[PDB]
RNA sequence: CGCGACCUCAGAUCAGACGUGGCGACCCGCUGAAUUUAAGCAUAUUAGUCAGCGGAGGAAAAGAAACUAACCAGGAUUCCCUCAGUAACGGCGAGUGAACAGGGAAGAGCCCAGCGCCGAAUCCCCGCCCCGCGGCGGGGCGCGGGAAAUGUGGCGUACGGAA
RNA sequence: CUAAAUACCGGCACGAGACCGAUAGUCAACAAGUACCGUAAGGGAAAGUUGAAAAGAACUUUGAAGAGAGAGUUCAAGAGG
RNA sequence: UCCGUAGCGGUCCUGACGUGCGAAUCGGUCGUCCGACCUGGGUAUAGGGGCGAAAGACUAAUCGAACCAUCUAGUAGCUGG
RNA sequence: GUGCAGAUCUUGGUGGUAGUAGCAAAUAUUCAAACGAGAACUUUGAAGGCCGAAGUGGAGAAGGGUUCCAUGUGAACAGCAGUUGAACAUGGGUCAGUCGGUCCUGAGAGAUGGGCGAGCGCCGUUCCGAAGGGACGGGCGAUGGCCUCCGUUGCCCUCAGC
RNA sequence: CCGGGGGAGAGGGUGUAAAUCUCGCGCCGGGCCGUACCCAUAUCCGCAGCAGGUCUCCAAGGUGAACAGCCUCUGGCAUGUU
RNA sequence: CGACUCUUAGCGGUGGAUCACUCGGCUCGUGCGUCGAUGAAGAACGCAGCUAGCUGCGAGAAUUAAUGUGAAUUGCAGGUUGAUCAUCGACACUUCGAACGCACUUGCGGCCCCGGGUUCCUCCCGGGGCUACGCCUGUCUGAGCGUCGCU
């Protein structure tokens, strides 16, 4: 669910989240967009979790 | 259509999945007959079912 | 009319894949399955298809748990003891 | 380090989940970095974390199933996990006991009557 | 009116158990044709066979005479040889068709109800104590609960049996 | 109520053959109840062989390339996926 | 109710085509076009059965008894080897 | 399971026909340049044309399932050719409280009770049924917190259509 | 989903008034599935890029009775397997 | 002479016959003769560093543990206190399916217990355990102008 992955990310990544628009792709993979609170930046987060 | 359901979309998924070629390396192995997918499937030619 | 003309028409489906045999014989419209039957507890399956009865018999599928008991028969079906550890 | 099941039977659970929730984060590491494509030593080491991955839980579970046998072990009524699983026509059997029991009137005729045993001169 | 029995019948996510479905070569219980043959065809034959349905086991079913016989008599059931393509059935046409005796493979016998006698002398379940504990059992306690006299258990069953 | 002798083209594990030898023998020696067809019940294939060992042809040259010509491997390319 | 468009249908040329665009199409010419009109989707009726403003029509290019499997390697005084 | 010339035999392969029939339904193409080994067919510009708002336009339903988009290739396919494609090979792409599904009932389908049936099962949908597990107010009982005042569940009285 | 008729009840003793409110603001949340593209002389069904079939929405100017035929604008295409 | 056509031979193509091989069938014989609500058979969907099919496996996902064995797996990379194989008795085993809360859209619940939320105040979110039918024994709560007995 949307409450999950946000509970999820709120875990791993210590930070807290907007929203969470999910969509289920034709590979079948479920891909999740989570937006972030606008005081933490979503770049900096990537950096320290290794996507860049 | 555009009107999926889920099991349908989930089925689509694993027959888009199959649906590529053979790596490359499958065929340097020693006990191998394989020369290239026959199982594959185009849109245009074969229906699917359903 | 008849033939080529009239094949243009075929745009709504009678059978859908089925949730017990995973056949694409489940009538809609008579909520039953062709293959299997699936409303019906029994599983549908005839003396005069010898052929249909082949398959789907007990040795097509993957017997997840029949070559497990297969396997343990051998042994007198022991169970809760270990090998002698080193 | 390589992650032994012999050394994990004597810890505590809690320092198993510890290890547990560090080589969790060590797929979710691996993972980032084969998606963003890394070393090979590094793609190589998720077939090494997912099976330390199954031996720690491998032995929470063991450890845990041993427990529960130890507790039910004196008790009428177990749960059916903890109840032996032969075959469903072998658990519906009689017992030992049930099987081993005759009628008065039987013990009596195997009492008065027993099979002798003798030969025949040629 | 109320209370208390018993009978009959309900409801429980009550406590503990069991059945469902699969495979189905072999087995048991039903149901059940028409091709075919009769140089046609309708009785028959195909054939209690194919198809259909239900139910099991490692085998199933059968089985210890309401038997065979007519003898100087044998003696549960199942299977093999023979009886025998015989007795018999049949538009007595086409065709169908056993059994007994005999020789073997194997061989094992038994239990109730009734009728009676014993203080229900019988059985199940829950709590505790110790043991066994991976086919849930053993003894010891419980002014613990039920089943059962609208009949449990012991003796006893046609070969007689009881006192 | 009751073992044994009796039945067994399914299952597990075996052994054997005056059987067949890739149009044969199971439909199926191979990614076979697979590919494919039919709405469906169902129908249902084709398809074995380099060499002892990939040693599976480096390099030169023409052509955009497929393709050649030399050279080379091998007992043999008159065995070149 | 009449002419007539879209729609629905299919008279005639017995035109084109007729190893075709097509296992029934195309062109001109035509019938009807407010009602017994046309049409999508859902649903009901299943084989000696359905359904039929009735042609033995339609019932998945199959209809004076659909299709699939089995009985079945049905029988043939007949044909071919 | 032993000898083929035939069975409109079975399977597989190959000829003549034959470089033949044919690539003729819906008015139409032309010039220059670019990329390239290669241009009647790709791209750009300039023309000349057609579909002419019941469209050869712009969006959906059913159906299809990646055909959508970007880049590369020109082996095979696209009945000439292709520098092109819905072909092949790599990678991407569908984000909802408000748009739909989800809810309701329609024609209808379909359990249970019941009945029938050798049997799988079938009929039947209120018909041969002890078919309501609910609520307010009160009494009783316990719980938890400014144990104040509400809330919680246990039992009884009360009320209840469908 | 709402309105009405009924009036079992509830609230406060003259106030830091009570029960109550379909009035104005203020706080929190809305989970699951589908969503791309074609939709037709080439993405569907007819063995195919098959003149066949397949349900809808929008609907400019002129001529003209007109959604007729003919020409044109927006948009589109290259003459339908050379 | 030449073209074209016919016959034969050499060589080369098209084609895959013949022969030789065979981890496959067919038949006979032997021993065992074992599925499932503790969730079968079957199906669906996923799982590999590079993985489509087949095979194997189930979120512990081409396997975990234990035992035997004893230096490999391999197409390419990467890394003896036991690599790989085999055995398999421990643990685990997603979804549908007799398929089990109600339905089969992957939809709607109910009860209880926990963790955030809150600070028991109901909401909201997440997790766990229950919630199918028939039937046996016992328990509990009941019904009857059924048969009675007593106040
Ligand atoms: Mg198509
Ligand atoms: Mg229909
Ligand atoms: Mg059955
Ligand atoms: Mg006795
Ligand atoms: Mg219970
Ligand atoms: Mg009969
Ligand atoms: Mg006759
Ligand atoms: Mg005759
Ligand atoms: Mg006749
Ligand atoms: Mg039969
Ligand atoms: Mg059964
Ligand atoms: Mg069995
Ligand atoms: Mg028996
Ligand atoms: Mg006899
Ligand atoms: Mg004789
Ligand atoms: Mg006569
Ligand atoms: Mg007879
Ligand atoms: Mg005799
Ligand atoms: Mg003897
Ligand atoms: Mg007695
Ligand atoms: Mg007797
Ligand atoms: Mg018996
Ligand atoms: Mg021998
Ligand atoms: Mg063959
Ligand atoms: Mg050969
Ligand atoms: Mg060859
Ligand atoms: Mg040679
Ligand atoms: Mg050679
Ligand atoms: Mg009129
Ligand atoms: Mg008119
Ligand atoms: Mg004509
Ligand atoms: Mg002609
Ligand atoms: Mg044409
Ligand atoms: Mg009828
Ligand atoms: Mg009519
Ligand atoms: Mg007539
Ligand atoms: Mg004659
Ligand atoms: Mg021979
Ligand atoms: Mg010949
Ligand atoms: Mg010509
Ligand atoms: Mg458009
Ligand atoms: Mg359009
Ligand atoms: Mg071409
Ligand atoms: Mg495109
Ligand atoms: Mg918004
Ligand atoms: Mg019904
Ligand atoms: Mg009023
Ligand atoms: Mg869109
Ligand atoms: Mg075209
Ligand atoms: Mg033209
Ligand atoms: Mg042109
Ligand atoms: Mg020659
Ligand atoms: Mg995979
Ligand atoms: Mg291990
Ligand atoms: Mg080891
Ligand atoms: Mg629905
Ligand atoms: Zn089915």
């Amino acid at each position: 669910n949307k409450h999950q992955i946000k509970q999820a990310v709120k875990k791993l990544y210590d930070i807290d989240v907007a929203k969470v628009n999910t969509l289920i792709r034709p590979d079948g993979e479920k891909k999740a967009y989570v937006r972030l609170a606008p005081d933490y930046d979503a770049l900096d987060v990537a950096n320290k979790i290794g996507i860049i | 259509s555009s009107h999926k359901t889920f099991r349908i979309k989930r089925f689509l998924a694993k027959k888009q999945k199959q649906n590529r070629p053979i790596p490359q390396w499958i065929w340097m192995k020693t006990g191998n007959k394989i020369r290239y997918n026959s199982k594959r499937r185009h849109w245009r030619r074969t229906k699917l079912g359903l | 009319t008849k033939g080529t003309s009239s094949f243009g028409k075929r745009r709504n489906k009678t059978h859908t894949l089925c949730r017990r045999c995973g056949s694409k014989a489940y009538h809609l419209q008579k909520s039953t399955c062709g293959k299997c039957g699936y409303p019906a507890k029994r599983k549908r399956k005839y003396n005069w298809s010898a052929k249909a009865k082949r398959r789907n018999t007990t040795g097509t599928g993957r017997m997840r748990h029949l070559k497990i008991v297969y396997r343990r028969f051998r042994h007198g079906f022991r169970e809760g003891t270990t090998p002698k550890p080193k | 380090a390589k992650i032994k099941a012999r050394d994990l039977r004597g810890k505590k659970k809690e320092e198993l989940l510890k290890q547990l929730d560090d080589l969790k984060v060590e797929l979710s590491q691996l993972r980032v970095a084969k998606v963003t494509g890394g070393a090979a030593s590094k793609l190589s080491k998720i077939r090494v974390v997912r099976k330390s991955i199954a031996r720690v839980l491998t032995v929470i579970n063991q450890t845990q199933k041993e427990n529960l046998r130890k507790f039910y072990k004196g008790k009428k009524y177990k749960p059916l996990d903890l109840r032996p699983k032969k075959t469903r026509a072998m658990r519906r059997r009689l017992n030992k006991h049930e099987e081993s029991l005759k009628t008065k009137k039987q013990q009596r005729k195997e009492r008065l009557y027993p099979l002798r045993k003798y030969a025949v001169k040629a």
